[PDB]
Parts: structure tokens; sequence; C-alpha cells
RNA sequence: AUACAGUGAAACUGCGAACUCAUUAAAUCAGUUAUCGUUUAUUUGAUAGUCAUGGUAUAACUGUGGUAA
RNA sequence: GAUGAUUCAUAAUAACUUUUCGAAUCGCAUGGCCUUGUGCUGGCGAUGGUUCAUUCAAAUUUCUGCCCUAUCAACUUUCGAUGGUAGGAUAGUGGCCUACCAUGGUUUCAACGGGUAACGGGGAAUAAGGGUUCGAUUCCGGAGAGGGAGCCUGAGAAACGGCUACCACAUCCAAGGAAGGGCAGGCUUACCCAAUCCUAAUUCAGGGAGGUAGUGACAAUAAAUAACGAUACAGGGCCCAUUCGGGUCUUGUAAUUGGAAUGAGUACAAUGUAAAUACCUUAACGAGGAACAAUUGGAGGGCAAGUCUGGUGCCAGCAGCCGCGGUAAUUCCAGCUCCAAUAGCGUAUAUU
């Protein structure tokens, strides 16, 4: 039943809508509010080559 | 009641459906298996020609429910006697399992999927994620479908969270030493650079750290629209019409690659030159036991009587034999009527078709042969060796004659010993060429999914298995540097696998390295020096530049380090107290069965599992430099004297639960700032060649052990090599030696029976190295005594060996006599009486020792058997004389 | 309830658990005996002289695991 | 010592046994002595156990009885047939079986054989409390519980149970293995042990034995769909007969009007029953268009600025939901008249 909502899942134009069904989950509310990402963060870090050299943040 | 889900989730599903791409979903909960039918119906809903079945890997047991119906419906039916349930009802997880077509897998057989192709698939336990499972479940998956992992563990879950609130942050708590997840790290954090990657918990709402987070609908597309690789393949298909009857074939045939392949394929055996051979060699997925079974329908149709096949074992052959099958059928042969199948009598084989017989026209087969025989293929006519990288090379090289050779090498493959091996085997090729006509196919276009697939760019970037050497511009200039010139440098484990792009490209660097030198490799290699606490990375660099400026260095020599010893022995009760040990020494157990010594348990000691230099530098002596290197770091050359500077431990700030509830390290190490324990010896373990007994032979190790019976995949017996540190006793080394090189003197007569005398009197020279550094002189062989002499030989056979030595006698009654002299000879107790030149040595333990035949001896050294017959005259009157 | 003592899951123990398809006229069936020719769980009536208390082996129950089951 | 009768009961003597059994148990009472020992032993009951009898069965056994037929005269030793001796077997008699030994046993009075619609017969069975011979109940006889074969547990089974091998189906699987045995329907439910009775350690539990209820016009039942009046108006109503005519006399009215009656229904209760339905009883409501709206068939007209056909004007025939406007438009042969059966009533075909 495709127009009818068959389990939980029900498709309407391009949406579609499922039923839903503590530290952690502060932990989870915590990614859910970040927006930056890991690759930009990563962008941001810089490494050293050495143990006394200039720290590069990305490769040349 | 109704939560409109983010519109992300179903525009990354029909997005992947549109371009044949795979995705990857992390459902991060409990009740990720409860949001896995929303995602598989998202999947058919998308695509109605989507194949349906599911697979399911998981380590040790499943994630709160069963695979068997009938206790599944037993358990259904007792809870509707206690009333719990309604009559007719079913969770939609409960009807997902049911209903769907899923096939469950373990961890550790995921060797069985290989062959298969599934719609979805569903690795349950993050934590256990291996390379080597990674890959073959991603390959399996595919076009258009998706990967889901789940994410259950709390333990993960915190790692993720501290990871992606601070890159340079980690997670490990409670962690004594032990094995560290930075396989497992370096995974997240590539999870956020993968495009088709999303992150999301167990109520569907997106987490921001994925990659896909900037996804958008794709615009709907057009029927008349189509791929210009599938437009290429409809123009190849229109010439196959053109042709007959080979364009049935071309058009069964999947890409243009495996076209142009199959083409290839059919102009040689048009030829139907002897002297031709074609070679081709694909990525994993690309259908080249596809272009094979191609190959031999088209030899079939031709009118080819003799067809051999080769593998190292048929259960990869039986993938060619259903495609070769279905080739059958397009040009029109059928089962039980014009082709019959006979089957393996071998049970080892598991009933694999063996033979194949074709009965209209002239009589045909097709037959499975071992790789090691040769002398049936005496009238060949076309012979595919498939694997030929797999199999070893001196037997391609005796396999390698007048007939027509189709070549299969697996480029690129997920078990790394498969792409050197190809390596190897396309020098052998260029070898080869030169003589014989070859051309060479490759094939790296993928059949389940799109082309430039980002599930497959990521997880070869992840597994560093596209990894290529690539020659150094700015070393060319400057030249070749000096050896003396050059440095070693330990590699900090943690950042080198803290996905930082610089240490990406530097590891990229390390791993073509690893695998242009060393044929055998695995996967399961990296997770092994990523997670390991004994093992320890060491690198050579070019001396640094000032021109370089802060520029990435490019590596010239590699070491793998894993400390086997009494120094393991606490982190073996460690992982003992947590359950398995997961095998800490190798060389000490061996040494241990070998050898009844207790002082080798109490004896610590490091392995190096792998030496890598770059076969570009030819003779650059880089290999032996890092080993004196390595050796002097060891010894405590480079490590300071004054124990006033500080430790300095650049481990990463370890994040702590307390941590949680309330600057990267540097890449490469100077050998000064650590400072290793106290080791007292270096050892190997490695396939004998001749030049690598000869480089180990330079850099003084001393043998202990060669295996018995050669590894069936490399051909070479296992050989270990030990060198004790200095200032340590070399008592023990002396006496294992001694005992080896009687134990090799025995062993000679069987197995080792294949050897050539110089390599055997290059064993026994590197064995007689220990007593030769041995600085106590007390011990020396024993003069053969008067009354020995009597006992061991008989007095009227000495007087044959001097009727002989007068020449009255034949070789034929002196053969009983040889053995047991050349026996005395080499265990030198006779003395220094008698000195024999090398080859006189050689033919010597030719005969004696490896039981030789002298027409084989005077073949392996290019003499006249008449000159090698006096110069074991002349060998014999010298005994005759010292008698 | 300073052995248990109320009510009692599981378990051990004991008792019970004796519709379809084919058509034979001394066969069946019906009575009629016999059992000085037989077997008895039960019911009922009888019946036995010829250490202040022996030794275990387990279930249910704990736990460690194998299997798709 | 019994018995019509014994080598039976019983009592001995010498032995024999993979040889037994002769309470190491349980709850209600705290008993009576004096010896106050904390000694003696104190009552009601459970569950055991030996043998014999009884009861419940059962197995064999005895004689008496059932169709047609010689277009069925020999049958039996053709699974030994008839006996004898001994043994094996069984719970036990026995050709039940096995050796050995004799030879017999059944009969034209029909042995023996065939057919029997033998869904048969049996006073088997309660009847037929006035159907002419009819009801109702009971025994059918056997075998099987995917199919051959072997085995086991019990007082009682060659078990609707289980086990092994074999043969054939068929199911799940991760392909390594694992488990299984149909009946109803077409051209199946719910409630319950209250009754009746049975089975358990037992009053209590349980019984798809057993009872109750539901969907299921059909064959066919007893009603109702109105009963009493009053007034006004009209002069004709009916019967017979070919016509001519004749016979007869309170009849006609789609006229008005009055109160009374009550069934269908709506619905309160109690009764009823394990519970409920139903039944019995039953307050309160329940008619004028009594719209609380009976059918089914038959006979005969009549009408137009209408239609068709044939003609020796104006006719004849066939017919006519159709006209000329109009569908909120029109109140028109007032809904044309009459007949018969009536919760029934027609047609077709066959047949006396």
């Amino acid at each position: 039943a495709p127009m009818s909502d068959v389990g939980g899942v029900l498709m309407d134009k391009d949406a579609v809508y499922i039923d839903i069904g503590g530290e952690g989950e502060k932990l989870m509310t915590g990614l859910q509010s970040v927006e930056q990402s890991i690759a930009e963060k990563f962008d941001g870090v810089g490494l050293q080559l050495f143990s006394n050299g200039t720290e590069l943040h990305e490769v040349a | 009641a109704k939560k409109a889900i983010d519109s992300r989730i179903p525009s990354l599903i029909r997005n992947g459906v549109q371009t044949k791409q795979r995705s990857i979903f992390v459902i991060v909960g409990d009740r990720a298996r409860n949001q896995l039918p929303n995602l598989h119906y998202l999947m058919m809903s998308a695509d109605l020609k989507m194949n349906k079945s599911v697979l399911w890997a998981y380590k040790k047991k499943l994630l709160g429910f069963t695979s068997h119906r009938k206790k599944r419906e037993n358990k259904i039916k007792k809870e509707i006697k206690r009333g719990t349930r309604e009559v007719n009802e079913m969770d939609p997880f409960e009807s997902f399992i049911s209903n769907q077509n899923i096939r469950y897998v373990y961890y550790k057989e995921s060797e069985k999927i290989l062959g298969n192709t599934y719609g979805m698939c569903i690795l349950q336990d993050f934590e256990a994620l291996t390379p080597n499972l990674l890959a073959r479940t991603i390959e399996t998956v595919e076009g258009g479908g998706i990967v889901v992992i789940l994410l259950k563990s709390m333990s993960s879950l915190k790692q993720l969270y501290t990871m992606t609130m601070d890159v340079h942050a980690r997670y490990r708590t409670e962690a004594h030493g032990d094995v560290v997840a930075r396989f497992n790290e370096r995974f997240i954090l590539s999870l956020g650079s993968n495009p088709n990657c999303l992150v999301v918990d167990d109520e569907l709402n997106v987490l921001p750290l994925s990659g896909a987070k900037n996804v958008k609908p794709l615009p709907p597309k057009e029927d008349d629209e189509l791929p210009p690789k599938q437009l290429e393949l409809q123009e190849l298909k229109e010439s196959l019409e053109d042709v007959q009857p080979a364009g049935s074939l071309v058009s069964l045939s999947k890409t243009v690659n495996q076209a142009h392949a199959i083409l290839s394929f059919i102009d040689a055996i048009s030829e139907k030159t002897l002297n031709f051979t074609v070679a081709l060699t694909a990525g994993r997925g690309r259908g080249k036991s596809a272009a094979l079974g191609i190959s031999i329908a088209a030899a079939v149709s031709h009118g080819y009587s003799n067809i051999f096949v080769t593998s190292p074992s048929p259960e990869n052959l039986k993938t060619l034999f259903e495609f070769i099958f279905k080739g059958f059928d397009a040009l029109g042969y059928q089962e039980h009527i014009d082709y019959d199948i006979i089957q393996s009598t071998n049970p080892d084989f598991n009933k694999a078709i063996v033979r194949v017989d074709i009965k209209r026209d002239h009589r045909q087969t097709i037959q499975y042969i071992v790789p090691q025989d040769h002398q049936v293929l005496g009238q060949a006519e076309l012979v595919v060796i498939d694997e030929a990288a797999a199999i070893p090379l001196p037997i391609v090289k005796n396999l390698l004659g007048p007939y027509l050779v189709f070549m299969a090498s697996t480029i690129n493959g997920y078990e790394g010993t498969g792409r050197s091996l190809s390596l190897k085997l396309i020098q052998q090729l260029r070898n080869q060429n030169n003589s014989r006509q070859l051309r060479e196919i490759s094939l790296d276009e993928p059949i389940r999914y799109a082309p430039g697939d980002p599930i497959e760019k990521w997880l070869n970037k992840l597994l560093c298995l596209d990894v290529t050497l690539i020659k150094n511009p700015r070393f060319a200039t400057r030249g070749t540097p000096h050896p003396s010139q050059c440095n070693l440098f330990v590699v900090n484990r943690d950042t080198l696998f803290s996905y930082h792009p610089v240490s990406e490209n530097f590891l990229e660097k390390m791993m073509a390295l690893y695998v242009s030198s060393h044929y055998k490799n695995s996967p399961n290699d990296l997770q092994l020096m990523s997670d390991a606490p004994a093992h320890k990375l060491f690198v050579l660099l070019p001396p640094i530049d000032p021109k370089d400026g802060g520029r990435i260095p490019d590596p010239l020599c590699v070491i793998q380090i894993a400390l086997e010893g009494e120094i393991s022995k606490e982190s073996v009760r460690n992982s003992l107290s947590r359950g398995q040990r997961a095998g800490g020494d190798l060389i000490p157990w061996l040494i241990s069965q070998q050898f009844q010594d207790e002082e080798f348990a109490s004896l610590s000691g490091a392995r190096i599992v792998r030496i890598a230099t770059n076969p570009e530098y030819a003779s650059m002596g880089y290999g032996s430099r890092a080993i004196e290197l390595l050796r002097d770091y060891f010894e405590g050359k480079f490590t300071d004297m004054s124990e006033d500077v500080r430790p300095k431990d650049y481990s990463i700030k370890r994040v702590s639960d307390k941590e949680l509830a309330k600057t990267l390290p540097p890449l490469l190490l100077k050998l000064s700032e650590q400072p290793p324990h106290y080791l007292h010896y270096l050892g190997v373990s490695y396939g004998l060649t001749q030049s690598l007994h000869k480089f180990w032979k330079n850099n003084s190790f001393v043998p202990v052990y060669l295996r018995q019976t050669a590894n069936d995949l490399t051909g070479e017996h296992t050989c270990v090599m030990l060198n004790v540190l200095e200032g340590r006793e070399s008592n023990w080394l002396v006496e294992f030696a001694k005992d080896f090189r009687k134990r090799f003197l025995s062993l000679l007569s069987y197995d080792f029976h294949k050897f050539t005398a110089v390599q055997a009197l290059s064993v026994i020279e590197s064995s007689k190295k220990a007593q030769d550094l041995s600085d106590d002189e007390k011990h020396d062989n024993k003069e053969l005594t008067r009354t020995h002499l009597d006992d061991i030989f008989s007095p009227f056979d000495l007087k044959r060996l001097d009727s002989y030595s007068n020449n009255l006698l034949d070789y034929h009654v002196i053969g009983d006599m040889i053995p047991m002299l050349a026996l005395l000879y080499f265990g030198d107790k006779m003395g220094d009486s008698v000195k024999l030149s090398s080859v006189q040595s050689a033919i010597l333990l030719a005969i004696g020792l490896q039981r030789k035949n002298i027409d084989t001896i005077a073949k392996e050294l290019n003499l006249p058997s008449n000159q090698t017959i006096a110069m074991f005259a002349k060998i014999m009157r010298k005994m005759s004389q010292y008698f």
C-alpha cells in the first residue's frame, strides 16, 4: 500500500512521516546541538612534523 | 504520533538510487534495529527493481531476537496463551525479520558471502570491525544499497561524543597497556569525510557530524538520459549485433573494459598463435572471471579441443565455471545434452567441477589442473592461469610454454598479497615479453555499482588499498641521499592514525612502501599495526634539507617491531584477565618448542615484522643501514646517557569518565626522545629466499630454525634468524646454531632436497657465523678417532675407498660410501686436514646430503659431467689420503 | 515456629490414562454351561512374633558454556 | 478338611532359591502410671505388605437355534487332518507347537461349494397408551490410525503411547544438521460442569463425556388487516332472455358524522437458568388515510386538433404512456369499471 501507511512510514509528496515508537540522552542532545563539522575542525587543527618544527594546518 | 523525519535521509537514499551509488548510515542508540525496516522500505519505495536481499553481519549473538522461525512462532504462541499479545499483531521489526530475505553471517565466516550480492547490509557490532570484514561486506552491497552500522555501545557513543566535541581529544577510559581502537577512531573521523554518510540516532534525527549533512535532493531523472558508460555499452552492443556469433557474449559483458578485454581475448583466439599471451589484471568486482568465461566460450566456438585451467584451488574457479556455463548457454550449449559436468572425486575440492566435456562437433575438454603439474601441459591448446599472482613465481616460470596463455591477476585486490604479487608478476610479465608476445589489459570499472562510488573511494582511502608508490622528483633532483646521512625516527601511532591530512599522506607513503616491498599482505595488518600495544613503527628519512621548508618527507625504509619476551608477559596476563590472549609471542614459543630452554622464556627480544625498502632504489644499502641504526638504538647509543631529561610523554590527552561528567603530538620523533627497554635479541621470521638470506647474513643474523614444509601460497620455507645485542651472553645462540646446523645436515635429505647446493652452503655459513662471532674458543669439533672410524666404516670399505682413489672401482660401488663421508666433512669432526673448494663442497653436499644425481648437479653447476666426476674423484682422493 | 509447624511455585513420588476402511450364513450373534482348566489394579471379609532409628544418589536450584536450533 | 468326585484344602519330612515377605513411614490428640524417671506406654486415623477368599473383568468351553441352491458329492492329512505318548509354550485346558507312533475324522439325512442387494439380522430392544405391522434404542463382525517388520509398559493392550531398522512423502537451516504425521467444507461457534455419570493423593479438581444457546421461509401453522351506529341526498337497483321483450322491489351515494374496542408493536418488571435466551405471567404506551399503506390473477371499456394502414366521399382496420403549450407544469375517464382466490396466487411442461 504505497499511498497508505504501512508499518509507520507514510509518504506524501517528497516527505516521509514515521511514528516515534540520562547522561547518554544529554550527550545525544549535545551532538544534535553541535553544528560544527569534524572535517572543518580538521581544517583548524594543525600537525607538527617533528618534536620542534613548524606546525602545518594543511598539506602543501 | 507522526513526526516528519529530516529531509536529508530520503534525499540521500533516492540520490543513491538515481546515481547507482551506495549509501552508509550509522544508527546510534538502542532502537537501531527498530529503525532498520524504515530504511529498507525507503530503499524499496525508491527503487522497485532493487534487490530485496539483506545481509546481517554480527559477532557473537543476535541483537535482541532469534533467527529460527519455529522458535519465534513458539514464543509468539506462548505469549498468546499468556495473553500479553493480541492474536494477530506484529511489531514492524518482527514482520521485517519474518518476511524479508536475510542472510545471517558471523564476523569470522565472512568468506562465505564473497560471491553473493545483497541489497542491504547491516553491521551489528561496531567494536569488532576489521578491515577484511568491512571490505568483504561492502563489496557485496550493490549499487543504490545501504550499509547500516549499529552503534549500541555506551563506550563507543562516548568516544564519538568526545571526538566530535574535540577532534584532538580521545576517549580512553580504564585502559591499561592493551588494545586501543585507533582504527575505530580513524573510522569515526573518516565518516565525516564521506559524502554519502549519515549518522542518525534511534529517533532518526540527523546528527550534523556527518559528511552528507549538506545533501540536496537531486532533480528527477530523464528516461532519455543515460550514463555515458552505458551509452558506450550501447555503441559496443550495436557493434556486437553487427558481429556474430561473439556479439551475444559481448552484449553479455557489463562494462566497456570487459568488452575491450573480451575483444582482445577473441583476437588472440582468432590468431590461434602459441607464442601469444594475454594478461588481464583487474580490480575486485570487475568481472575478470566474466571476461575469462567469455574467453573459454569463444575458444569453444573457434573449436578448441584442449582447455586447461589452473588455479591454487577451484574455490577461486567456480565463478569462472558458471560464467563459462552461461557463455555456453548463449552460444547454444545445454547441460546433459551437448555438455556434461564431471565433478571432483576428491572430497577436499568439495565436489568442484573438474571436468567439462563437450560432445557436439569434435570432442572438447575443459579441465582443471594442479599448478605444480606441468608435464601434462605438452598437449595444451589454450590454458587460463587464474590467480597467477597467488600461484608461486617459480611455478609460473616452469608453467610458461608454447601454448596460448591467458593470465589472470588481481591488482588492488582486498588481500594485499594479491596486488603485491601482481606487481612482481608484472615484472615477470615484462621479463616474459622479452620471445613470446604479450598484451596486457586492465579492468577498473565496477559492475555492481557506478564508477566513482563515494563509499568505495572512502573505503579505499580508509584501508589504504589503492596506495601506489610514486618516485620523488625532489629526491631525484637532489640525488640519492647517502645512507650515513640518512637517519631513523620513531612514528607516534596515535598522531599517525589521528586522521589529520598530513599524517594521512605520510601513512599513504608508508603503506605504499609496505605493499611494494613484501609480497604477502592482508587488510588486517593495518589494524594490527594500529591497535597492538607491543608494536612500534620506525621510519628511515633522508637528511632534512632547509629547501624543503616543512614539506612532507618521503620515507626510504619502514621497520615494524613486535616486542616478544618477558616484557610482553605482563600484557598477556592482562589479556588473560580480560578474556582472550591475542597471540603475543611467536619466536619465544617456537624456540621453546624446538629447544627445551627455560632461559629463553626469561629473555626478552624484538621481532622485525617487516622491513620495507623502495624497489626503485636498487642496492642503496638503506635497509642494512636501517638495521644497523635500529641495533644501535636498542643497544643505547642514540639514547642520551643523562637521565635528567624529562620523559616527555606525547600520548594524546585521554578524556576520562569524570572528565565527561565535568596540540597534536609530533608525527615523527627522534630516537633520543624515547629510551627503549632492556632487550636481549633481535629476530626475524621470513620466507627463505637467496636475496633475503644474503641481506640478513650481511646484517649478521644467525639462523636457528628452518620450517620443515614450505608454505603453500609462497612456496618458500620459513626461517627464523636471531641476533644478540652487545652486553648479552651469546652461548645460547651458539648452542642453538650448532644444533640447527646438525638438524639442517640431517634435514637436507628430505624436504630440503629441492634447495640448490649454493644456498645450502650459504645456510651452513650463516650458521657458522655464530661460532665465528663467539669469543670463547674452548668449544671445538672433536677429532675423529681411529676406533670411531673403524666403528662407522668397515675396513674393507676403506679398502674399497682406496681402490676407487686408485680409480680401480666404479661410481656405483662408492655410492654407498658417499653420504656418511659427507656428513663427516660437513660436521667437520675430521678436522682441518683436508680443505675442499666451494664448488667441490657443493658437489659433495649435493651427492651426499641432498641425495642428488650427478647429471642434475652438473646441470645446476653448468659444468661438464666428466669434469664433475673428476672433481669428486679428487675430493675422495683427499679423503683417502686423510684416512 | 531458638528442628520443622501457615499457605505453598518448581521438582521427586503415587494413581489414572485399556475416526476411517473392508462383509463372514455353526462363522458371527443370542442364550446356556464349564473353569476339580485359569489370571487380578481395585472393593469387601479374613490373615503375619519365630534400633532413642543405617548408607547413598539426584531433581528442582546455583553457576560456566556450546549451538542457526 | 471339604466335595457327587481329586494327586484339592491343610498338616508334615529331606532339601533347594541369583527368592521373596515378616512396617527405619505420615497427622490429629498429650495418654495413664509413679519410677518423676524426663522412665513406662496412651488412644483415633493415613499409606504400606503377605497369602486366601470376594467383587470387577477376561480367556477358553458346552449344548441350543439364521437365507437360496446339486445348473455344487465328495471334503480333510495342501499351516496336522483324526488320535496316542513325552516335551516345549501359556495365566491355564488343548495338535497350540515339536518329536515319535498309529491311522483316522465329516457326510446325499447335502458334508462341501456358489450366490446372498449379510447398510444385514438378532422378541437385541423400549414399544406401537387405537399407524394394520409402525416407531425408538442396543449388538453390527473385523482391521487400521503414512505403509511392512521387530520391541517395550501395565491388573488389563500384541496400545489412537513410545523406540529401532527399512520404504515413501514432507518441513526448517547459517547447507554443518534437525524434527514431523489429519479431519471437516463445496460441486468447524459460544457458554458450562448446575443436572446425568465417571476418573484422580480426592468432598473441592477435571471431563469438545454430558448439558445449554446461536445462525438454519422451505414441508405447515393459528389469527389480524376492523366492529357497531347516526344523518343527509338521490330515484332507480337487480334477474332472465337470440331479439321482441319479460320478471321483480328500499335500493343507490368516491355523501357526511359519532363515540367505543383492541391486536401488531414500543416497553417496565418478576419468573425462568450454572448464567442467559426462550416460554409463562406482566404494569406503561399503542388507530381514521385506522399511511399501523395484501397481494395475485382474470374480463371489459372509454378518450385526442395524436400516429399508422386499406378503400367505391364522411368509412374500415390496427392500435394509442408519443397530442400544442407546459414539468411547479397540470388536478384531469375523481385512481375507468367489474370478477375471483386471499398470506397466498399465476405460468410452462409432463401425466389420470
